[PDB]
């Protein structure tokens, strides 16, 4: 019951202490059907090219660790045929599976919360103020959560209590979400379908989703256990569809 | 009991009678660029009568084509002399010193067969300025020996007890020695050619010896004897059988250099004429 | 005693021989010379939609 | 097991051989020694119209 | 054509090949190496009284 | 007759000057059965992140240029999540799709041969000697055939007539192939399954096939036309397995 196999494209994922999997709402990934479209020409759809499992680099979970996050997309524009269909079209269409691991032992403690975002809208650290892109993401590296109230200019607010959001970091679990303990499980697995107002959006404009991974208890270790403990994600496109070729855009 | 087995024979296909036509069939017109070859008979271009033709393919398959024999390999060795090596014969086994089976061989890629070995021996008298002797029938000793045996070092090695190796006793006068050997190989097919080395580091050794591995063999004089000296000289001739070949290949044009490689000197593609429009002109009073 | 009686090759415009197998491996069989099967089309139409020989190869 | 088994050549005025093919070529099987046709008017006789014997050649 | 079709000496724990006879005489057709018969009672019991072997042999 | 469209995983090439395409001897790429295996151990088939089609980098075709090849695998050993399903296994096993691309206008000329073979091994310009892997490929660079004979030591005679085999290059024919007619089509196609004499092999051992481009009508064209003209391969690995895993090599 706590074996799992998930097969994408050329990829797989094995795990052997896997907890369930999240569906976000009941709705898995699908492609937009005739009566809920409105552009006109004809998609492609690569379908194993795209969807299949990209890694990005790892964090170090450290004793005094505040958290991460991502954003997608704009985390996945530069892998493989993914990133180059985005360059290439005006909208794109896509559901995720969201794969993250971190192991350790029987003698280590410490629990982690993964959640999923849509629609994150962040502060900046002087409110007299707007925020830019750069203080939003990294690509593939994450953005560090603070430890306290953040300030100068052009950075964005992210005091972990307020999730740099202005509300409670304990009620993101109205949002679909999964927690790794130690003691119990070292992997999370979340299946997001696509969530918008529109069928279709362009992919470089709109953030559609915040990855946050929260560390609710720190990491603990005694005498000779090992000191280095990474955190690791993975995430695979599903349903992919694009839309309005012309030449490529540059940033 | 009696089983009668029943042979087909396989012709080729008869020419049918055509006539006159005028219509939008073209069977004529065609499209090389696609990699398909047109089967276009002379009944599709001109008039033709009915022939039928009981001609037959039978000498161009590929065991027809294959099972001959053929020298492989020829080497010499004395019954008396100052080196001790040169007392017996010894050679690793393959197919590749004699061009003529290797050229023929090397039209495919992969090959699987039974073999068929023979031996051909013969004797001669060393020059001597005194001769005048009498000697008894010679007995020769062939000794067929797996990667992994012990190697003889003389002619009077313990080696030569033969107790678990195959080998072959026989004296002058006789028939040539014969036996068969089954398809040996840890792989499922011969291969002719391997584009691949042998350390997963992408060096060492090269091409076709990484992969045949297949004994050796040791050839000597029974008798121990001959106060005046003799030299014998071996062949030794393949003829394979039940056989099987795969991938085609286009056949050698450039000669060959040497047992181990695939090297060549570059060479023509054919030789000349005066022109792109010459004639010989052969109907002259 | 397990005898084979098989055609032997002839001429167009009795016939038969008979075999007994002596030894207890097949690799010491004679050759198999009758055998007389082809299939060229592996080689000469290696394509993957059908080309009718009377139509025009493109268009 | 592939066996055939045919008559021998003998006199006139025990007598069948069995033989099993070894190799996977038939250019590798023996000789055909057994096949006996004839078609001599090809040759002796390659005329148009039949001619009876009994008859006149010509008139 | 006068085939002979007989099985092979295999082993234990295709297998058939053919023959043609090519000559007159019987002396020229090659040997009958798969004939096994025996009876060694000829030469093991050749008494005129039978010996059932579970009684005496006298008395 | 003449528009293809060919999808793998996520990725799909479309062509409006297609010939036909050719399967190498009549066969189909396909896993391997339990009737000729001799592994025991349970393969690894990622098949949407592996079966996918990779792009090398493109080729200039001049008015004298004698041509090119390359060596499969060991051009893919970078790409994605095919090369590293390859760096950490022992044994592998795959089909290939090959497409070659290059256009032109309707006042050019010239013709190319595109050809697969099996197990070209090849022969050095110095005849008592031997060949370097340097030598006989640069990865998804490209070799180049030369012009006249070649000399010094440790390159591989090169000369076009010759094909680096000793052979005729007019009887290339005998392989799956196909040609580039200016006039006449845009692309060639070709699928090639799995060939060897054992079941599986080692990927940085074994030199599966060569691809070989060689011209044999020169590129002409006239006062003002266009004088640049590329050459691009794209090639999709199909039913790809692998067995024997343990730490990633190192070359």
């Amino acid at each position: 019951d706590r074996v799992r196999s998930i097969t994408l494209g050329n990829s797989t994922i094995t795990t052997q202490e896997s907890a369930n999997v999240v569906v976000a709402y009941g709705r898995w990934p699908e492609y937009l059907k005739d009566n809920e479209a409105t552009a006109e020409d004809q998609p492609t759809q690569p379908d194993v090219a795209t969807c299949r499992f990209y890694t990005l680099e790892s964090v170090t979970w450290e004793r005094d660790s505040p958290g991460w996050w991502w954003k997608f997309p704009d985390a996945l524009k530069d892998m493989g045929l993914f990133g180059q269909n985005m360059y290439y079209h005006y909208l794109g269409r896509a559901g995720y599976t969201i794969h993250v691991q971190c192991n350790a032992s029987k003698f280590h403690q410490g629990c982690l919360m993964v959640v999923c975002v849509p629609e994150a809208e962040m502060g900046c650290s002087q409110v007299d103020g707007t925020v830019n892109e750069h203080s939003l993401s990294e690509g593939e590296t994450a953005k560090k959560f603070a430890s306290t109230s953040t300030n100068g200019t052009n950075t964005v607010q992210s005091i972990v209590t307020n999730a740099g959001m202005g509300v409670g970091v304990g009620n993101l679990t109205i949002f679909p979400h999964q927690w790794i303990n130690l003691r119990t499980n070292n992997c999370a697995t979340i299946v997001m379908p696509y969530i918008n107002n529109v069928p279709m959006d362009n992919m470089f404009r709109h953030h559609n989703f915040t990855l946050m991974i929260i560390p609710f208890v720190p990491l603990d270790y005694s005498s000779d256990s090992s000191t280095y403990v990474p955190i690791t994600v993975t995430v695979a496109p599903m349903c992919a569809e694009y839309n309005g070729l012309r030449l490529a855009t540059s940033l | 009991v009696v089983e009668a087995v029943e042979n087909a024979v396989a012709r080729v296909a008869d020419t049918i009678s055509s006539g006159p036509s005028n219509s939008q069939a073209v069977p004529a017109l065609t499209a090389v660029e696609t990699g398909h070859t047109s089967q276009v008979t002379p009944s599709d271009t001109i008039q033709t009568r009915h022939v039928r033709n009981y001609h037959s393919r039978s000498e161009s398959s590929i065991e027809n084509f294959l099972c001959r024999s053929a020298c492989v390999y020829m080497g010499e060795y004395h019954t008396t002399n100052t080196d001790t090596s040169k007392l017996f014969a010894s050679w690793t086994i393959n197919a590749r010193r004699m061009v003529q089976m290797r050229r023929k061989l090397e039209l495919f890629t992969y090959v699987r067969f039974d073999m068929e070995v023979t031996f051909v021996i013969t004797s001669k008298q060393d020059q001597g300025t005194q001769l005048g002797q009498d000697m008894p029938p010679l007995t020769h000793q062939i000794m067929y020996i797996p990667p992994g045996g012990p190697i003889p070092k003389s002619v009077t090695d313990y080696t030569w007890q033969t107790s678990t190796n195959p080998s072959i006793f026989w004296t002058e006068g006789n028939a040539p020695p014969r036996m068969s050997i089954p398809f040996i190989s840890i792989g499922n097919a011969y291969s002719n050619f391997y584009d691949g080395w042998s350390h997963f580091s992408q060096n060492g050794v090269y091409g076709y010896n990484t992969l045949n591995h297949m004994g050796q063999i040791y050839v000597r004089h029974v008798n121990g004897s001959s106060p005046l000296p003799m030299t014998s000289t071996v062949r030794m001739y393949f003829k394979p059988k039940h056989v099987k070949v795969w991938v085609p290949r286009p056949p050698r044009l450039c000669q060959y250099k040497n047992a181990s490689t695939v090297n060549f000197t570059p060479t023509n593609i054919t030789e000349k004429r005066q022109s792109i429009n010459y004639i010989p002109e052969t109907v002259k009073p | 005693m397990g005898a084979q009686v098989s055609t032997q090759k002839t001429g167009a415009h009795i016939i038969h021989y008979t075999n007994i197998n002596y030894y207890k491996d097949a690799a010491s069989n004679s050759a198999n010379r009758q055998d007389f099967s082809q299939d060229p089309g592996k080689f000469t139409e290696p394509v993957k939609d059908i080309m009718v020989k009377s139509l025009p190869a493109l268009n």
